């Protein structure tokens, strides 16, 4: 058993060059794969055996391996890029595995952080025997996010449901992410913490049963 | 070489999932290839299902090991993918590869298939609950409403009636795992308005003939 | 009576190179014509004696050793060879007499996802002798790390696993593998050729 670990989220100007990293123990024995996939389609095979170019693949593109950590070098980055990279092995035991996903971003607008909302759940719901707890997530660029729940100070991972990133009117992108709670749960801890993660940087609010 | 996905297109809770892959631009009876089943979930990561051979053994994930089968049809040139008991987190964009296994650990899916969606859903057609999320007491504000358990999509959400257009953020809608969907919208407002204006947000759900006109006040403690 | 060729050749399951199978053939009568006569063995060559001439001779014991390695491997099972199998695994003499025969075994020897249950010794001290067979699982260690049987540091399982794959390249498939050797003792003649 093993994880494949890559960033989820890599931004570059245009013209300069993109490095997506792809790491764990099962690179030991085992070489990488790269895909690419664009919004609504099936994912195209870009690097063979870790460092090696197919046929429709341009010479822009680049595989580099060091130790447990394989590297996708991409050249000369274009807006026909854009999209979202996928890396791939296959340990002892035969278990084929994939990454989380990386997006590529043409930083073509600048960055910007996340603008960071969290609702507690409504004395109605409430009154109705549920508990949501609401964070919304917007006027970011690039459109990658990730986000953590947090009761009190622990990590929470039942109940969690999050939208992908979509573009909005002023082509940064929001999301939204939902915790579904028992009232009970919710009046038993203190508080809990939605925490955003872009690019390095990490917004946090926390919200208390008041 | 093409791979091309066939199935239903839904599936309710706890039922075994169906799907063919039919490949025409060689041959599934090749001695140098495997043919596999990725799934991802909306915005998700990818996931490998399991690898067939011409043959008939196979192997799968160790999660999905016990509610996962799959088969061959060399006379077809199709491979088939089977699915036990499938819960809602099941609702994913299930893709056929062609995949290839030279030495120990070279293992690449080589040419993918477009894909096909199937979601998981007793969701039959629901109307939604709208409950108001209040600003907080602690320049600017913001409150919104809750659009909680609807099905299926969409909803339209205005506020006094359209009148208030500006600083309104409608968002995208979460597919929980009942199979119903969730939405929010929030209309950003000066704090010193929150006391002096009434904010009603009007929910609108064609299939369900609901109309939920909800007021957003401050929470009282 | 005939001498049991079959038993090996026909055998449903190999062993590791490591660990490789020999049996020992006496008193009984031995027929050439049918091997050299087949047409599934992609390697056959003799050394020290001619595959036609083998049924004239007497030997006193004739030994069939056995294994299974992959295709790329099989150039070492010869007299005066180096790599990993003829250093580690089944080494042969220099003056070796006798006939090395293997035969592409994917259709039996490999499995969808990988049968990893032929094996090869990887790590070794010094270089096995001619016919040393060393069944050893002691954890290797490579200078002086405490570890207890837990791999960790310099402190490594020695043998290997193939994880043959029927998709495999050819240099990577299974290939079986029998040793014929022939002991022309000073003794009581009891295999001849006939």
């Amino acid at each position: 058993q093993s994880v494949l670990t890559q960033p989820p989220s890599v931004s570059v100007s245009p013209g300069q060059t993109a490095r997506i990293t792809c790491s764990g123990d099962a690179l030991s024995t085992q070489n990488g794969n790269w895909y690419q996939q664009k919004p609504g389609q099936a994912p195209v095979m870009v690097i063979c055996k870790d460092s090696e170019r197919p046929s429709g693949i341009p010479e822009r593109f680049s595989g580099s391996r060091s130790g447990t950590t394989v590297t996708l070098t991409i050249s000369g980055v274009q807006a026909e890029d854009e999209a979202d990279y996928h890396c791939q092995s296959a340990d002892n035991r035969a278990h084929v595995v994939f990454g989380g996903g990386t997006k590529l971003t043409v930083l073509g607008q600048p960055k910007a952080n996340p603008t960071v909302t969290l609702f507690p759940p409504s004395s109605e719901e409430l009154q109705a025997n549920k508990a949501t707890l609401v964070c919304l997530i917007s006027d970011f660029y690039p459109g990658a996010v990730t986000v953590a729940w947090k009761a009190d100070s622990s990590p929470v991972k039942a109940g969690v449901e999050t939208t992908t990133p979509s573009k909005q009117s002023n082509n940064k992108y929001a999301a939204s992410s939902y915790l579904s709670l028992t009232p009970e749960q919710w009046k038993s801890h203190r508080s809990y913490s939605c925490q955003v993660t872009h690019e390095g940087s990490t917004v946090e609010k926390t919200v208390a049963p008041t | 070489v093409q791979l091309v996905e066939s199935g239903p297109g839904q599936v309710k809770p706890s039922e075994t999932l169906s799907l063919t892959c039919t490949v025409s631009g060689g041959s599934i009876s090749s001695s140098s290839y495997y043919w596999g089943w990725i799934r991802q979930p909306p915005g998700k990561g990818l996931e490998w299902i399991g690898s067939i051979y011409y043959s008939g053994s196979a192997y799968y994930n160790p999660s999905l090991k016990s509610r996962v089968t799959i088969s061959v049809d060399t006379s077809k040139n199709q491979f088939s993918l089977k699915l036990n008991s499938v819960t809602a987190a099941d609702t994913a964009v299930f893709y056929c590869a062609r995949h290839a296994a030279p030495s120990p650990g070279d293992n690449w899916f080589d040419p993918w298939g477009q894909g096909t969606l199937v979601t998981v859903s007793s969701a039959s057609t629901k109307g939604p609950s709208v409950f108001p999320l209040a600003p907080s007491s602690k320049g600017t504000a913001a409150l919104g409403c809750l659009v909680k358990d609807y099905f299926p999509e969409p909803v339209t959400v205005s506020w006094n009636s359209g009148a208030l257009t500006s600083g309104v953020h409608t968002f995208p809608a979460v597919l929980q795992s009942s199979g119903l969907y969730s939405l929010s919208s929030v209309v950003t407002v000066p704090s010193s308005s929150l006391g002096t204006q009434t904010y009603i947000c009007n929910v609108n759900h064609k299939p369900s003939n609901t109309k939920v006109d909800k007021k957003v006040e401050p929470k009282s403690c | 009576n005939l001498c049991p060729f079959g038993e090996v050749f026909n055998a449903t399951r190999f062993a590791s190179v490591y660990a490789w199978n020999r049996k020992r053939i006496s008193n009984c009568v031995a027929d050439y014509s049918v091997l050299y006569n087949s047409a599934s063995f992609s390697t056959f060559k003799c050394y020290g004696v001619s595959p036609t001439k083998l049924n004239d001779l007497c030997f006193t014991n004739v030994y069939a050793d056995s294994f299974v390695i992959r295709g790329d491997e099989v150039r070492q099972i010869a007299p005066g060879q180096t790599g990993n199998i003829a250093d580690y695994n089944y080494k042969l003499p220099d003056d070796f007499t006798g006939c090395v025969i293997a035969w592409n075994s994917n259709n039996l020897d490999s499995k969808v996802g990988g049968n990893y249950n032929y094996l090869y010794r990887l790590f070794r001290k010094s270089n096995l002798k001619p016919f040393e067979r060393d069944i050893s699982t002691e954890i290797y260690q490579a200078g002086s790390t405490p570890c207890n049987g837990v791999k960790g540091f310099n402190c490594y399982f020695p043998l290997q696993s193939y994880g043959f794959q029927p998709t495999y390249g050819v240099g990577y498939q299974p290939y079986r593998v029998v040793v014929l050797s022939f002991e022309l003792l000073h003794a009581p003649a009891t295999v001849c050729g006939k």
